[PDB]
């Protein structure tokens, strides 16, 4: 009921108060949002975070909170999940320390994030690969346990070939970068769209090795996950302009919009909880001196958040806590080493094109573009036949080469 | 070391009533504490482990609680077989200090204690040792402040008090306040006062004696 | 069923040596920890020491440190306790119980099950006849400076039962117990109604009967 | 050379023993003018208070490593999750003496986490090796719907794929369910006999009772349940003939803390003799900087070798887990635990004790049951 919100910079007090006032009034919610509290802080010390959360727990009985950290620390999300598990407060992750989602929430926890999980990120990457006329691919990763889950998901999706593009050869090796592994692995099975999937330092080393080898230039592109492009303003010199990354950012939304949808989801969940069983759940009076076991006399908000609709722009969450419809836009590095938004995976879990064809951006060391050329063709009748891709099984080109066309709506335009 | 204090030392309750035992440790010992039940004339038996786990073969009525430095034992319903002495032993560190007694028993009523004093007999006087015993009877609870004021002087280190057990039928108590003195010292004294402070007799009735 | 048998106790003069045998049944003693704990009459319980599986780590209590010896026999499944330089503070019942060191991992030290135990008492005196000293409103009889173990006392050869109750024996510094047999009677019962307290100490077979007079 | 060790030890006797081990390690092996400092803090039941106290008493004391032990108490959590998460904000390595949870195995959830005991990965490895050497080719997995169960299932599947073998049924049940009769009937309606079980104590007791009431304790059934299900009601209701595990040395706190102190001292000495080490922040509150030598310390600990410990050679896998840990194949006999098999150096050495199977079997059964009812 008396929800809370936090932020690191930008919107300090007035904007947050205005958004929290405008949110609930847009719907005829049965509970009455009496007041909200906004907290502004620079540092994100774990003890300071715990003290602030317990203070918010004492006054107004918590009843949910929004965390707006600005530092890029992965452990902030873990600490927030631990706090939510051990004090039973619904928390929604926002940009900052909770931008990346990699921890597995315990059943006793009621913590959620607006980040994109690995399972859906792979699907978005494959949907992007469906466009740009890409069918053959090969991925290289490391031995991290989280990466192995991604590899298993990719293998299962490849085995799930009843619909979509025909699956090509996939060979995966993941170990150290020495003892003659990276060079031979890159030399073998290198046809198109080589995928890179590892941490910051490993990605830098792999891209440096690729630059030192014959895998750079106007050749096949490279696709990296969201964790590789952790910061949009951090561009190492070893990253070629041809890198492709998929990650939600502020080019299509803003922190104000994110906190607005978060508070709307929280209000809808509170209303659903209030109407369903008896009333809005309460919270523990104090966070210290809990001799009794951490029982759950109340009911969790998971059934009230798995399928919640709010003004059509809702973001439903799965059972694991991952949101069903993340923004998760795709960014391709510019020729001058900048990240530009290209495509939006928000419209009914479908990728976009952004009217940006896969132009082969030159790297730091320019090479002649005598590889692609341009072969203009005309559809007369017997030698060229114009056909559209059938949305069935392959749903793309299977034997015929791809083709381009232009439409005509009005004669004047 | 670690010293555990149980308050009150002696307590009583009726059958079917909730029973609460408070155990307080000198320092914070987390939850490393165990409970025992010692029948009169029988060895103690373990009931609760880690102050939160119920041992097998123990009725579910027993339920421990508490953490850190304060511990609490709660019984949902008192039963006749639960009348015994309880302790809260801790195993936080060596030495394995043991908690004090609890003395769980029955509550009958508030009855005025009976106080009697008996002078030594002639044969006892001529035997070379003379002792004066002050009788305590039908006093609830077992606690009864009894002291000797001989020759208007405080007496300590010689008086002996012994209580057998609560009566099974009338739920009464019997205590023998035996005073140990030499025959010459006994003869030199005449006022063997025995003042008793108890719930039944709020006034400190003094059993002054004379030759 | 697990039962622990305690034996080897008895009467030992102060400064002597005694051996206590703790018989373990229903389980293998080699894969469990054992401890000795004493409880003085009317006082609390005091832990003495524990014996490890390897037998190279024993924590003697500070009150009895450097005086007692503990040994175990895996083949016999019995625990042997050796005590030396017994004093007045050693007059307590010693119980051997299965510890909890091997229960889950280590550290836990709850004791279960508990055997019947044995009583160890020090007394610098042999068997001697009781010296019953009667007393003289109610009447009672006091038995002082007697040993061995207490003997039941009956009033009027058992005819009198109203208020007839003895008290636990109290050990003195000389090794002799002491208790008083007190019967609650009305103040008007003095003289008119006779009262004789009968003491028949079984070990000494002494028929000590002392009349009570005002 | 002003290194300090905070560590988290249960009770107080463990703290004193840890201090004594630290002093002994200071007075042995590589000894300098000032090797390190000894500190400790109790593992209080309250998670929030424990985390804040640990941060205050460790970060401000300039700690390089912390040893945390997890008691096996089922009633209360007492988990190392709060201390591990607080240490995860910085890059201070931690060691789990008695951490049997597989949640900490993943590096994304716990970045700067290490331990000296494999939760269930080496248990599954022992299961696979015993199955291979005892001529078994059928697996009935009873993994519960929990993180550790899923991790064990994934490890078992990866091990099976090495020999191109696959379990005929990997059915899973939610924890705390009282209707496992349908799952047991589905297991009966199969071609397998060997059953692999991994669940909590209450779930193990429930499935044991269901098996007893469904005549699953007879001949032809082999149980290879883990160590976690040989205690409490699980041990009370466990049918005779279950081949469990013991984890030799019995997660001994003394041995584990001695090994941890030795490894920490060796790693600190190597780091001091190798290059500079960044000083930890002077306070738990005030700065959010990431330690610049934390990953280096983690790599040194991963590559650290310790052969003078109780378990001989001590090394860490890619996930910071003990390698070649000692395990004992414990077989229940007449409601008593009897040692039969010993696991050491990825070897299986059965002893003279006979491994009696459920139903009073004298010979080795078979995992393949020819139903001759091919629908
Ligand atoms: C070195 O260790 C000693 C203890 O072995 C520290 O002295 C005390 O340690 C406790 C924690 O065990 C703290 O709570 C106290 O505040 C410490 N006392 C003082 C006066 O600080 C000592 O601080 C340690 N020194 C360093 C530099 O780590
Ligand atoms: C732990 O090991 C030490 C020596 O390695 C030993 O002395 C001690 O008894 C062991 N602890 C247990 C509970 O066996």
């Amino acid at each position: 009921l008396n929800i809370a919100v936090m932020l690191g910079h930008s919107h300090d007090v007035t904007e947050r108060e205005l958004r929290t006032l405008w949110g609930p009034e847009q719907a005829a919610g049965l509970p009455l949002d009496v007041n909200v509290v906004a907290l502004l802080m620079n540092r994100t010390d774990p003890k300071s975070l715990i003290t602030h959360v317990c203070d918010l727990m004492s006054g107004a009985r918590i009843h949910g909170l929004v965390f707006g950290d600005d530092t890029d620390q992965e452990a902030v999300a873990q600490m927030l999940d631990f706090i939510s598990s051990h004090t039973f407060v619904p928390i929604l992750g926002i940009h900052g320390g909770a931008s990346m989602i990699m921890a597995d929430k315990d059943p006793t926890s009621t913590f959620f994030q607006f980040g994109a999980s690995i399972q859906q990120q792979a699907t978005v990457m494959l949907k992007i690969m469906q466009d740009y006329d890409w069918h053959v691919f090969s991925l290289v990763t490391t031995i991290f346990p989280g990466y192995r889950e991604f590899i298993s998901f990719v293998k299962t999706t490849v085995d799930n070939s009843f619909v979509g593009w025909d699956m090509q050869n996939v060979i995966t090796l993941d170990t150290s970068f020495e003892d003659a592994k990276t060079q031979v692995q890159l030399k073998k099975i290198h046809s198109s769209v080589i995928l890179l999937y590892c941490s910051k330092d490993e990605a830098v080393l792999i891209l440096s090795e690729a630059r030192s080898l014959g895998l750079t230039g106007y050749d096949f592109f490279w696709i990296v996950p969201s964790l590789v492009s952790g910061n949009t303003e951090l561009i190492p010199k070893e990253f070629p302009s041809g890198l492709i990354s998929v990650s939600y950012d502020d080019w299509d939304y803003s922190l104000e919009a994110r906190v607005r949808d978060g508070i709307g989801i929280l209000t809808t969940a509170a209303s659903s909880m209030l109407e369903k069983f008896s009333y809005i759940p309460e919270a523990k009076a104090s966070c210290y001196g809990q001799m009794e076991r951490p029982e759950v006399p109340m009911h969790t908000l998971h059934p009230f958040m798995v399928n919640v609709t709010w003004d059509g722009k809702d973001l439903s969450f799965t059972e694991e806590g991952y949101q069903v419809h993340p923004r998760l836009v795709v960014i391709v590095l510019n020729k001058d080493r900048e990240w530009e938004k290209v495509g939006k995976w928000e419209n009914h879990t479908l990728s976009l094109r952004h009217a940006v064809w896969p132009r082969y951006k030159s790297f730091s060391d320019c090479e002649p573009d005598d590889n692609h050329l341009s072969i203009v063709t005309l559809e007369e009748a017997p030698f060229v036949i114009v056909e559209d891709i059938d949305p069935l099984t392959e749903t793309c080109v299977r034997n015929t080469v791809p083709c381009r066309k232009f439409v005509k709506i009005n004669n004047s335009t | 070391d670690i010293q555990m204090t149980q308050s009150p030392s002696t307590l009583s309750a009726s059958v079917g009533d909730r029973v609460t035992i408070t155990c307080r440790a000198s320092q914070s010992i987390s939850r490393w504490l165990a409970w025992y039940q010692q029948k009169p004339g029988k060895a103690p038996k373990l009931l609760i482990s880690l102050a939160s786990d119920l041992q097998t073969g123990v009725p579910s009525r027993f339920s421990g609680s508490g953490s850190g430095t304060e511990f609490t034992l709660t019984i949902s319903s008192l039963q006749p077989d639960d009348f015994a002495t309880y302790y809260c032993q801790q195993f936080d560190s060596y030495p394995l200090t043991f908690g004090p007694g609890t003395t769980v028993d029955i509550r009958r009523t508030v009855a005025a204690p009976s106080v009697f004093i008996f002078p030594p007999s002639d044969e006892q006087l001529k035997s070379g040792t003379a002792s004066v015993v002050c009788l305590l009877n039908n006093f609830y609870p077992r606690e009864a402040k009894v002291q000797w004021k001989v020759d208007n002087a405080l007496q300590s280190g010689n008086s002996q008090e012994s209580v057998t057990e609560q009566d099974s039928k009338d739920s009464t108590y019997s205590l023998s306040s035996t005073l140990t003195l030499s025959k010459a010292d006994y003869e030199k004294h005449k006022v063997y006062a025995c003042e008793v402070t108890h719930q039944g007799l709020s006034s400190p009735v003094t059993k002054s004696f004379n030759r | 069923e697990v039962q622990l048998v305690e034996s080897g106790g008895g009467l030992v003069k102060p400064g002597g040596s005694l051996r206590l045998s703790c018989a373990a049944s229903g389980f293998t003693l080699s894969d469990y920890y054992m401890s000795w704990i004493r409880q003085a009459p009317g006082k609390g319980l005091e832990w003495i020491s524990y014996i490890s599986v390897s037998g190279t780590k024993i924590y003697y209590a500070d009150s009895v440190k450097g005086r007692f010896t503990i040994s175990r026999d895996n083949a016999k499944n019995s625990l042997f306790l050796e005590m030396n330089s017994l004093t007045a503070e050693d007059t307590a019942v010693y119980y051997c119980a299965r510890d909890s060191g091997s229960t889950m991992y280590d550290g836990y030290n709850w004791f279960d099950p508990w055997g019947q135990g044995t009583l160890v008492t020090v007394s610098p005196a042999s068997t001697k006849g009781p010296s019953v000293f009667p007393l003289a409103a109610a009447l009672g009889c006091l038995v002082k400076d007697y040993f061995p173990e207490p003997v039941t006392v009956s009033w009027n050869s058992g005819a009198l039962t109203s208020g007839v109750h003895t008290f636990p024996a109290v050990l003195q510094s000389s090794g002799l117990y002491s208790l008083s047999s007190v019967v609650t009677v009305p103040s008007s019962s003095l003289g008119t109604q006779t009262y004789i307290c009968n003491v028949n100490h079984k070990p000494s077979n002494t028929k000590v009967d002392k009349r009570v007079e005002p | 050379k002003i290194v300090n060790i905070g560590a988290v030890l249960s009770t107080r006797k463990h703290e004193q023993m840890f201090r004594e081990a630290v002093n002994q390690a200071n007075k042995r092996h590589g000894s300098w003018k000032i090797q390190l400092n000894a500190t400790s803090v109790t593992h209080k039941p309250n998670a929030i208070q424990m985390a804040l106290s640990v941060c205050e008493d460790l970060i401000s004391s300039q700690v390089y490593a912390i040893l945390v032990s997890h008691p096996p108490t089922p009633n209360d959590h007492f988990t190392p999750t709060p201390v591990s998460y607080t240490a995860g904000f910085y890059r201070i390595p931690v060691l789990g003496l008695t951490t049997r949870m597989s949640i900490y195995s993943d590096k994304s959830i716990h970045l700067s986490f290490l331990r000296t005991v494999p939760p269930y990965s080496h248990q599954s490895s022992v299961w696979f090796e015993m199955m291979r050497v005892y001529s078994w080719n059928h697996i009935i997995l009873l993994v519960s719907d929990d993180h550790e169960g899923r991790a064990a299932q994934k490890r078992l599947e990866t091990l099976l794929e090495e020999r191109e073998s696959k379990a005929e049924k990997v059915l899973q049940f939610d924890p705390g369910t009282k209707n496992v009769t349908a799952l047991l009937m589905e297991a009966k309606e199969l071609e397998a006999r060997v059953i692999i079980l991994s669940a909590s104590e209450d779930d193990a007791a429930t499935v044991y009772r269901a098996a007893a009431m469904l005549n699953m304790t007879g001949s032809g059934y082999v149980w290879l349940v883990g160590e976690r299900e040989i205690s409490g009601n699980a041990l009370r209701y466990a049918p005779d003939g279950i081949l469990g595990l013991q984890l030799i040395n019995g997660k001994n706190e003394s041995a584990h803390i001695s090994d941890a102190v030795g490894v920490v001292a060796q790693a600190v000495h190597e780091l001091l003799e190798k290059e500079n080490i960044t000083d930890p922040p002077r306070g738990c509150v005030g700065n959010t900087n990431i330690w610049k030598t934390g990953p280096l310390f983690k790599r040194v600990l991963m590559s650290s070798k310790y052969a003078d410990g109780v378990t001989g050679r001590v090394e860490f896998n890619e996930d910071g887990d003990r390698k070649f840990a000692n395990y004992s194949i414990m077989n229940l006999q007449n409601r008593k635990l009897v040692q039969v098999g010993i696991y050491n150096g990825t070897h299986v050495i059965p002893n003279d004790r006979k491994i009696i199977w459920p139903g009073g079997e004298t010979e080795k059964p078979r995992g393949y049951q020819m139903s001759t009812r091919l629908k």
